[PDB]
């Protein structure tokens, strides 16, 4: 068990959303979603959800987990749409 | 159809935009609408008779009462802010003279000169408040009335204050007979009966510029100079400072009647005759002022003198009118 | 520290004296002060219920206006009166008309017991009921003037008591004689008890809710206020009363109450029951003038009058029944003859008005019902100008009001005339009549509206002449409140 | 020229008309129909009306002219709806 | 007779003397005083605008009081609340939770002016604040108490304040910060100068003229009669400045100004900004938030600090463009966890609301608007559960309101955190960040609701644990103003 | 769902219905709500400390102070309308005791003596102020930092009227120095050591209690015995009796003041301890009482008497209060 806060793209505000040191960046952004998509922002199923170290817009690839992220707790991740 | 007007139509064009004064007091007596059937109904009822003989047959005359102004300006509102200031300032003395206790520490003598010349003032002050309403319901213009009105209702505040120390100097001398024997003081005793006489015949001087002279120009001025005046002074001197200081506060009234009525000698004097009219109403009550301040003052102690200045400050009140 | 009211409030009116320098009648003219035969001693008997003293009045009447005034401050940029009912204008406009220089001249009248009675507590309550109407003069003057630059109806305000219109007329009618033309211990019992403890204290109650519910609060809070001043100086009439029935004059006494009460209910039938029955909105009438009067006027009297060993008037029955008929007739009367008045009659005959009439009068349909049946009628076919007269309606010769009762199939109008002296008279009741026959001389040479028509002293001498002659012109002379709005829901 | 007081049937107020001492009780009752009919009285055709002293409801003959029914000025007649 | 004021009054501020049984440091300790280094016959340079003595004050205030408790006690039977637009009873229950005892602590920070200001003229000018203030939190606590027995909602005017709710920590949190923990000198820059002058004024000028458009007569008088007492004490800042500048700290002055405008306009961009454009109806809308802002605001204090030689904050242009953006979130944010605030939030986003949306702030609908396209289309099609919340949203460390900003098709959405001795900080905007940064001691250890919740200190961990936590339960939770009838036009 | 209350939640199940009073003035000190954290900050800040360690630390202790009721119930707006009936009485007396020529008729030696005893008390008035106002932002109830609100306007307005009084004087008299010696006759002048020792130490005593104690139990009743009763009854008898009604005016707010800190002592008697907590830091600071009383009234005349009395009295309130 993990906190960090999502900063999800097109939504409004930032969130606190709890990960699991052992979840993937794909596990990731989907648990970020539950609380964006379907809310307050469209689904785009064309897309990809990614997740972004807020800070330093460190690209990370989908199957690293959090674990190997090197995240300070609390961290703000960028949740975006890409190809 | 008719305009709205910026302001009441006996007030439009004025080029000076109508104060709260103007608003609320000006042209409002009725009866003066018709001289000859004052109130609506038979022409012949005594009440109708006694309008048209004292107040539209008096000699004291002008073509246009109504524009006399107040030079206070004095509107209900006004004059219970003004009032209630006072009054808290007087209940304050009273409350907290008491507390010194104040009356416990003035002499015998002057205990006994207060029974006499200070507690029956509260029939001489009655008068004043019945002769000055008589004005109120006489008088040609509703201006007019309105200082008559609140006039009568200072004349009742004095009642009151001597009323209520009437009550104080009972409680602490319950011997002296305060509250108990004013009435035979104001009837039997000498030093009041120049007064009593003067205020008596005014009473009866239905006549509204008469009432006027007699009450305001020539009874007032005598009863202000012998009763606040010199009582209070001599009230000081004797270590009263409770009354002195309440003369004082009673005279910032007088003084306010003095205004008004100067205002309204000052518009007669518009008109010619009037000033004729007026010293020879002056000239007929004059004599009973000098006997009420004679038969007063002379009883006091250094008397003569405080006959000669109460007689000079009268006098000097008319004067300054012309 | 200070002493208690209780223990000093007598010597404040410790102030009578044998006068020696002059007469006792040269001071107190009979005519003036109406102490009857009855002794000074027996007169300083009187004991005003509610005292008061100076500093109390300046105190507690000074918080009275700052809150009146703050009120209105308030809420003046508001302009509720733009967006208020008309029929509530129009209340508004007539109150302020009939009653803000009659306010004003009640404080002659207060000041006649102020120097004439004999009673010195009667003297002093005088004082304070003589600044009691100087008050309610200014304010009453003082709240409409916001509203002139808005209509010239509003000038009326000042102007209404200065003009020879038919109702400022009837008002001067009912004042001058009540109050003004009268001894002090008259005044006392003819204005404060009859007229201010009887009618005027409970009407001013009824009209500071009314005001409330149609959303004025300005006004609202000026008649509450106003009224708050009442029982302080409406108190005078009782311990008169008292002392006249407890010496010789219990008659006498009678008498002027039964005058009175009278004269009061006249007027009141005209300026205040149209008003509950027709101009306030349906859904905000609580109740009707009928039930208004049996209520909070009638019942009261009955009780006061037992308690002062005086009898009901001898009209007292025909007064109840009149509580049926009198101010639907005297509101026809007004609605019809509304270019005469001041302000706007509302006609309140919509379908809806109409079956609360037939609830709160059984039978008003089949008789006032008719007459506006013909008016609407009128209105709905085009033919505005049968609504309107053409000719001046007969005037009651007391109460200066026209002579108008039931019509319809319960037909029952009557004028009470009565020759005197070479000349007829007309009257609108029994007891109109009989005000004048107790006292002739008072009323005799009086000539009302219709009298100075016919005498040539209306020129030039039809309606146009009669409406300049009673100070009316376009812009103030009244019509339909509603504008006909009212006729739609016929057609 | 002469004044009266009209008190017509089914109305609801007594009003001032004038009449002519010429006039004949018919053309009196005519000229306060005129004030009163189709104002605030529904016509009656199957009835004829009739002019009635107030006072003592003396009934006046339809053809007796003003100049003789002996009539106080701005006397009260009723004007009534009879066969 | 009496003296003219002007001849006198400079005795009352005479009272600085040379202690000597005491050192000046220990009776004016300088965390306390803030005179730094600057003398005493230097701060006796201070000369207050507005002056004003002791008889002067209780006479005026009385009247005021006289007249807006007269006015509340006339409109109170009318029951305004009762048909008040619930937009408008929102604003007032937030207005009273959120002010109401930071009123009367405000008499403390006065208090601490009065005591420890090397100013004579400062000490007496913070004694009649401290009397403001004291007559601020009694008569908004007084008011509303009116309303207790009609919704739990209006016992938070003053509950509020005493709990953990969001809301009421963003408040104390600026509260404390401005007027609270500081010295002497800074307390009349922070709080009179840019608070009170800078933001409070105005707003309350706009406030009352809002009241009075949604016709609540008591709440506009309640209002304005506070907001003429504010120019009396709010005047302290402005001579405190003077003296700093014209002895050796400029910099030290501009530092608290820009600390205190930021944190001012935080507070304000979500206590007032969501009330102008979205709670207020929209045919009352006389200006936008935005366009309040640049007429009433934010010119006034470019003037104010070029007159006192003091610069524009480094910030100042990203302030103006945030007058297009942070309201928006904020509003978004109070309305999304509605239930988590005392008062219910007011969408405001109907078709029409959405044009002048769009009309005063180009490109909303893009950007804001598309968050309320998927609540609106969740409402329609019956899915309501997915526009409340399930996590809290991320809090400024600083403000302690929720970081938001432009999302749709500008998202620009950022967070400015801060490691700091192994501890990771958010701040919602640059210049938050900064107050942090300047002075670190200030808030450190400080933990906003999201860190207690991490932290373990709200328990059982999940939202009915934060809600209880809150204080907050069902009756006073918020939700729609008008209870989704907005969603209607939408089917 | 939470059902609406008949009165504020804190209040509820009183039986007996809130008063105004207690409405607006009970419960509203946020700051005691977290001991460890008074204000939103970090918890080490220097105003955080100081809280900690002046007002919760204190040794006068009580589990509820919040339930402190001030006997007199004074509100923001009971205490307008109380002070402008008083100031309306005072502004009367300076008003037309100056019309009266009053000053005038003061002796030069008096003269003299109001200037040495008189004026400057400004200083020392504006001390207390300075004295209540801080009891007022450290206190732990709001109904206990109220008292000390309104005690703090009064100190102002008694600097007010020394103000104004110090202006007419100087006015009258010119050479004498007027409102420009005050400030070296209060440092300097050994009449005011003893007053000035006092008040500068006190103004120093940061606890809450102490400074309830040192400014309200100890220094007051010495500078009102002092410098209204013994000063004011000298005055009376040297003729200025506007100085002898002021202070007798001014002491009506300290018998105010009195009687809610009377209340205070009382509540704090509930529990074990307090009382000798109290007695100890009145035992501390009586000496410098004393010591202020002996060096003004000694300088007065009939002074050794004068001391004797203010020592008597001022003791006397303590005692009342146990
Ligand atoms: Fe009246
Ligand atoms: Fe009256
Ligand atoms: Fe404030
Ligand atoms: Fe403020």
């Amino acid at each position: 068990t993990f906190p960090i806060m999502s900063n999800f793209e097109r939504d409004f505000v930032i969130q606190l959303v709890p990960v699991d040191t052992e979840d993937t960046m794909d596990q990731v952004a989907e648990k970020c979603a539950y609380h964006s998509i379907n809310r307050r922002v469209h689904p785009q199923p064309e897309k990809i959800l990614r997740v972004r170290r807020h800070e330093d817009g460190t690209l990370f690839p989908r199957g690293m987990i959090v674990s190997d992220a090197g995240l300070r707790p609390t961290e703000t991740l960028d949740i975006i749409f890409m190809d | 159809a008719l305009k709205p007007l910026k302001t009441w139509s006996h007030l439009a064009g004025n080029r000076r935009r109508p104060s709260e004064y103007e608003v609320v007091s000006t042209n409002l007596h009725y009866f003066t609408d018709n001289p000859e059937r004052p109130w609506e109904l038979d022409s012949n009822l005594p009440m109708q008779t006694w309008y048209k003989k004292y107040c539209f047959d008096s000699p004291l005359k002008h073509d246009d009462w109504n524009a006399f102004r107040d030079p206070d300006q004095l509107v209900y509102r006004t004059y219970n802010l003004l009032q209630d200031g006072q009054e808290s300032y007087v209940q304050g003395l009273f409350d907290q003279l008491n507390d010194r206790g104040h009356d416990q520490m003035l002499t015998r003598e002057w205990v006994e000169t207060l029974a006499r010349f200070y507690t029956p003032a509260r029939y001489l002050f009655h008068a004043l408040q019945m002769g000055s309403v008589y004005i109120h319901q006489i008088a040609p213009a509703s201006t007019i009335t309105n200082c008559a009105t609140y006039e009568t209702a200072d004349h009742l505040r004095w009642l009151t204050h001597t009323a209520y120390r009437t009550r104080e100097l009972a409680n602490c001398y319950p011997d002296v007979g305060f509250g108990k024997r004013e009435r035979d003081v104001w009837e039997n005793d000498p030093a009041w009966q120049g007064f009593r006489e003067l205020i008596e015949k005014a009473l009866i001087a239905w006549d509204w510029g008469e009432a006027f002279t007699a009450i305001n120009l020539v009874t007032k001025p005598a009863v202000e100079e012998a009763l606040l005046q010199q009582l209070g002074s001599l009230a000081q001197s004797e270590g009263d400072t409770l009354l002195g200081l309440l003369a004082q506060a009673q005279k910032r009234d007088a003084e306010r009647h003095r205004r008004w009525s100067s205002a309204l000698v000052k518009m007669a004097l518009e008109k010619e005759g009037n000033r004729e009219v007026l010293q020879k109403w002056v000239a007929k009550w004059e004599p009973l002022a000098d006997k009420a301040i004679e038969a007063y003052c002379s009883a006091l102690p250094d008397g003569e003198n405080a006959i000669v200045e109460a007689k000079s400050a009268s006098r000097y009140v008319r004067q300054m009118m012309g | 520290s200070m002493l208690k009211r209780e223990d000093w409030y007598d010597l404040t009116r410790t102030t009578n004296w044998t006068p020696k320098y002059v007469t006792e009648n040269e001071l107190f003219p009979e005519e003036m002060s109406g102490a009857r035969g009855i002794s000074m001693e027996a007169w300083e008997k009187y004991d005003e219920p509610y005292k008061i003293t100076y500093p109390e009045y300046v105190s507690i009447q000074r918080e009275k206006d700052s809150g009146a005034y703050s009120i209105k401050a308030a809420l003046e940029r508001d302009g509720f009166v733009d967006r208020a009912d008309p029929g509530w204008v129009s209340t508004m406009q007539l109150h302020f008309g009939a009653i803000a220089l009659e306010e004003y001249a009640a404080s002659t009248a207060e000041a006649r017991m102020a120097r004439f009675a004999k009673a010195p507590g009667n003297r002093n309550m005088a004082t304070f009921g003589m600044m009691d109407e100087n008050r309610h003069g200014q304010i009453q003057l003082y709240f409409p003037y916001a509203n002139v630059k808005r209509s010239r109806k509003w000038d009326w305000a000042h102007k209404a008591i200065h003009t020879n219109e038919w109702a400022a007329i009837a008002a001067r009618s009912f004042f001058d004689d009540m109050m003004m033309t009268r001894d002090s211990v008259a005044v006392s019992i003819m204005l404060t008890f009859a007229f201010e403890t009887g009618f005027g204290n409970m009407q001013f109650l009824g009209l500071a809710a009314d005001a409330a519910e149609a959303g004025d609060h300005t006004f609202a809070s000026l008649i509450s206020s106003i009224q708050t001043d009442e029982s302080r100086h409406a108190q005078q009439g009782g311990p008169s009363l008292k002392i006249l029935v407890e010496n010789g004059k219990k008659d006498e006494a009678q008498q002027m109450v039964d005058v009175a009460i009278w004269r009061s209910w006249k007027l009141f039938s005209v300026l205040t029951g149209p008003i509950m029955d027709y101009y306030t909105p349906l859904e905000s009438r609580n109740q009707s003038f009928k039930e208004f009067m049996l209520e909070w006027i009638v019942a009261q009297f009955e009780r006061q009058l037992l308690d002062l060993g005086l009898d009901k008037p001898w009209y007292w029955d025909q007064f109840m029944q009149d509580l049926d008929e009198t101010h639907h007739g005297m509101h026809l009367g007004v609605w019809y003859w509304r270019p005469t008045v001041w302000w706007d009659p509302a006609a309140g005959v919509s379908p809806e008005e109409r079956e609360w009439l037939e609830e709160k009068y059984p039978g008003w349909n089949d008789t006032w019902g008719q007459c506006w049946d013909v008016i609407t009628d009128n209105l709905v076919n085009g033919k505005p100008e049968l609504t309107v007269p053409e000719t001046l309606p007969t005037i009651c010769n007391m109460c200066n009001l026209p002579i108008a009762h039931t019509p319809g199939n319960k037909w029952n109008v009557k004028d009470y005339q009565l020759e005197y002296e070479g000349r007829l008279y007309h009257f609108g009741s029994e007891a109109d009549r009989w005000c004048f026959q107790i006292d002739p001389e008072r009323y005799e040479n009086h000539t009302n509206l219709v009298d100075r028509f016919l005498k040539g002293e209306i020129q030039p001498a039809d309606l146009a002449g009669a409406l300049m002659y009673m100070s009316l012109e376009p812009g103030v002379m009244g019509d339909d409140a509603h504008d006909y709005e009212w006729v739609k829901a016929y057609q």
